[PDB]
C-alpha cells in the first residue's frame, strides 16, 4: 500500500493552492487520512484529517484556512489564502484505531513542497571553489540565488561519489537559497552538474585547480 | 486545546548509553499515543503505537511507557544510527487540537571523537565581478561540535557570516560544516589576508589565503 502527494509549487501569497494525496492498496472507508506539514528545520504540525465516514477536523489555528475533502482514491488539501508562514513540506499520512488500540500514522508520503513568496522563480548561479593558486585536491561549487528549493548537485554526472560532501541549503536575507558541495579527487576534468527542475534549468560548471 | 508537551528539546548520550524522552498531555489521552523517529529529508517513521507496542520491524531497544497524561520513550544501547528527531503524538482526539504532535526532541549521539579537516576557498573571479563575494570555509568530518572564527587582516568578523551543519552521520556520528563570509567586492578588495579558524575544545585549526596571491 502506498501514499503519494503532489501539487506543491511556488505560489504568491493569497493564491489558492490545492494539494493532492493519491492512495493505493487500501480503502479510505477503513483508514483515516491526515495532513501534516513541516517547515524547514522545524517540528511536525498536524493540519487536520478526514475520517472514514467523511467527518473532517482541523487544528484550531487551521480552521477557515484549509479545506480537506476526499474521493475513493485521493484526498485533497486546499490552502485558501496562502501566506509566507505556510511555506513547508506537506505530508499525507494514514492512521487507524482498534478497540482501544490507536495504531499511529504508519504510512506517509514523501511530502510535497509548498513555497509561498511574491518573488519570481529563479535558477542558481554556480561558482567554482578551488584552493588559492600532497597530490589529491578538494574542489567545490557554490550554488547561490535560487528559488524555490531544491537543486540537485552531482559531480561528473554522478560518477564521482566518494569524498562528496554537500551541505544543507541556507535561506538568504533576500529570501533566495544557497548551498555548496565539495569533492575530493586525485589530481588527474571535474564538473559539477546543478539541476533546478523548478525553472527547467541545468548548469554544468567545470572546476579548474 | 489538547496540548502535547515534549521534553527535553535536545538530549545527548554516549554510544551504548540510554536516552529518555518525556511527553505530557494536557488531558487524559488514555494511551492513544504514538512515537516517531525522523531524519532530515525523510518522512517520520512510526516506532511505537498504543503507547507501548512496537511497530512492525522496530527494534526492542525502543521502549514506550506511561498512561493518563504522562508518557516516556526510552532508547537503550544507543547507536549512531539512532541520531534523529523524535516526536510523540496523541491519537485520542481530532477536536479542539492545536497540535497533535509534541515539539520533538533532537537526540545527539556522542561517538568516537574526530578532529576537523579544514579548507578555505577564495572567491572565484566570476564572483568578484558581480559586486558581492562569498568566501567559503569547510570543516569536514568532525565530532564534537566546533566554533568558527573568521578574521580579516587579524580583525575578527562579526557580520556577514553564515554556518550550515549537516545532520550527524548515521555510521560514525560526525558532522560536516560549511561556513561562509559574504562581503561587497569593494570591502573584499579593502583587505589582504582572509582566515578561517575552527576550534574544537581548546584545539584550533587555521586556514588562510592572501587575496593578492589569488
Amino acid at each position: 500500500q502506498s501514499v503519494e502527494e503532489s501539487g506543491g509549487r511556488l505560489v504568491t501569497p493569497g493564491t489558492p493552492l490545492t494539494l493532492t494525496c493519491t492512495v493505493s492498496g487500501f480503502s479510505l472507508s477503513t483508514y483515516t487520512m491526515n495532513w501534516v506539514r513541516q517547515a524547514p528545520g522545524k517540528g511536525l504540525e498536524w493540519i487536520g484529517d478526514i475520517y472514514t465516514d467523511g467527518n473532517t477536523y482541523y487544528a484550531n489555528w487551521a480552521k477557515g484556512r484549509f479545506t480537506i475533502s476526499k474521493t475513493s482514491t485521493t484526498v485533497d488539501l486546499k490552502i485558501t489564502s496562502p501566506t509566507t508562514e505556510d511555506t513547508a513540506t506537506y505530508f499525507c499520512a494514514r492512521d487507524s484505531w482498534d478497540a482501544s488500540s490507536y495504531y499511529g500514522l504508519d504510512l506517509w508520503g514523501q511530502g510535497t513542497l509548498v513555497t509561498v513568496s511574491s518573488g519570481q522563480p529563479k535558477g542558481p548561479s554556480v561558482f567554482p571553489l578551488a584552493p588559492c593558486c600532497s597530490s589529491t585536491v578538494t574542489l567545490g561549487c557554490l550554488v547561490k540565488g535560487y528559488l524555490p528549493e531544491p537543486v540537485t548537485v552531482t559531480w561528473n554526472s554522478g560518477t564521482l561519489t566518494n569524498g562528496v560532501r554537500t551541505f544543507p541549503s541556507v535561506r538568504q536575507s533576500s529570501g533566495l537559497y544557497s548551498l555548496s558541495s565539495v569533492v575530493s579527487v586525485t589530481s588527474s576534468p571535474v564538473t559539477c552538474n546543478v539541476a533546478h527542475p523548478a525553472t527547467n534549468t541545468k548548469v554544468d560548471k567545470t572546476v579548474a585547480p | 486545546a489538547i496540548k502535547m508537551t515534549q521534553t527535553p528539546s535536545s538530549v545527548s548520550a554516549a554510544v551504548g548509553g540510554t536516552v529518555t524522552i518525556n511527553c505530557q498531555a494536557s488531558e487524559d489521552i488514555k494511551r492513544y499515543l504514538a512515537w516517531y523517529q525522523q531524519k532530515p529529508g525523510q518522512p517520520p517513521k512510526l516506532l511505537i503505537y498504543a503507547a507501548s507496542k512496537l511497530a512492525s520491524g522496530v527494534s526492542s531497544r525502543f521502549k514506550g511507557s506511561g498512561s493518563g497524561t504522562e508518557y516516556t520513550l526510552t532508547i537503550s544501547g544507543v547507536q549512531c544510527d539512532d541520531a534523529a528527531t523524535y516526536y510523540c503524538q496523541q491519537g485520542y482526539t481530532s477536536s479542539n487540537v492545536n497540535n497533535a504532535f509534541g515539539g520533538g526532541t533532537e537526540v545527539v549521539v556522542k561517538g568516537d571523537p574526530v578532529a576537523p579537516t579544514v579548507l578555505i576557498f577564495p572567491p572565484a573571479a566570476d564572483q568578484v565581478a558581480t559586486g558581492t563575494v562569498t568566501i567559503v570555509c569547510v570543516a569536514n568530518k568532525y565530532f564534537p561540535d566546533v566554533t568558527v572564527t573568521w578574521e580579516v587582516d587579524g580583525t575578527t568578523q562579526t557580520t556577514g557570516i553564515e554556518n550550515s551543519k549537516t545532520p550527524q552521520n548515521s555510521a560514525d556520528c560526525t558532522y560536516n560544516l560549511s561556513s561562509t563570509l559574504t562581503l561587497t567586492s569593494t570591502q573584499y578588495n579593502s583587505h589582504k589576508e582572509y582566515t578561517c579558524k575552527v576550534t574544537q575544545g581548546t584545539t584550533s585549526v587555521v586556514q588562510s589565503f592572501n587575496r593578492g596571491d589569488c
